[PDB]
């Protein structure tokens, strides 16, 4: 009951606000054949990959879902417009995630997780032993953004 | 010596050990398959299907 | 429950492991054990619990 089309609707709101005409399509498939690692791709009309998240959903001892993020990118110079926040909102909702872990603490990952903390996607973000970023999901804020009236969501998209 | 790790389950319910760090600290203990013995035990203890190392 | 998951996969444009009608035919003559095992092969493992729905008796 979380379809790819939901993110496409949000991205149509996004494209509308920023007066971009390119219809953004959402792709979620194994990153390669037979893999448990998934790739969320945002594609334009030319099928060019404009943004992505490569990740594996896993469960901890307590049965909590964690998204292990190998890589995330906003490729189209689409940047500074909260695109990656929208993608994470959808992923956290789709997989009912309790946390997101980033495997490599790159400058971009630190930047993106900090930004998403300010948007309220995460309660806490911390670089832990092994140099992995652990980001805990702010469930009340996720629920607020997913409200069917889309008031909070529109505010997030339009600043 | 040490191994810092979290046991996790994938979508298929398979156990994976997510290794954050491993070390053979004592120089006298190196080149003697110590870390192999530790991994043998860990894989047996947690009935692991795979081991993932976070930093290459 | 499994049919709902397979229909969703189809609507999402994911590759079909079996057609809806094929699953229904299989489920109709399958034990719970066999149905769960087959669903697991198709990557459909929906939450389902008949114990929760039992009467007070």
């Amino acid at each position: 009951e979380v379809p790819r089309k939901l993110l496409e609707e949000w991205l149509a709101m996004w494209s509308g606000h920023y007066q971009l005409k390119d219809k953004l399509r959402v792709q979620l498939r194994p990153q390669r054949a037979g893999s448990e690692v998934l790739e969320l791709g945002i594609h334009g009309e030319s099928d060019d990959k404009l943004a992505n998240v490569i990740f594996q959903p896993i469960q901890d001892r307590r049965g909590r879902t964690i998204l292990l993020v190998r890589d995330q990118n906003t490729f189209g110079a689409l940047r500074q417009k909260r695109l990656m926040t929208l993608i994470h909102l959808w992923l956290v909702h789709r997989f009912k995630a309790q946390a997101v872990h980033y495997v490599t603490p790159t400058d971009d990952n630190l930047y993106q997780t900090s930004k998403m903390k300010s948007h309220g996607i995460f309660t806490e973000v911390n670089q832990e032993v092994g140099e992995i970023i652990v980001a805990e999901v702010n469930h009340p804020r996720i629920a607020e953004l997913l409200t069917p009236d889309r008031v909070a969501l529109r505010k997030l998209i339009t600043k | 010596a040490n191994v810092i790790f979290q046991p996790i389950q994938d979508r298929r319910g398979r156990t994976i050990l997510l290794v954050r760090d491993q070390n053979t600290f004592g120089a006298e203990l190196r080149q003697k398959r110590l870390m192999t013995l530790i991994h043998l035990w860990l894989v047996h203890r947690f009935k692991a299907q795979a081991v993932h190392y976070v930093t290459p | 429950a499994v049919a709902d998951v397979l229909e969703f996969g189809q609507s999402e444009g994911e590759p079909i492991g079996m057609a809806p009608e094929e699953w229904r035919a299989f489920a109709a003559r399958a034990s719970l054990h066999a149905a769960r095992a087959k669903a697991k092969e198709l990557g459909a493992d929906p939450p389902w619990d008949c114990e929760l729905a039992k009467t007070p008796e």
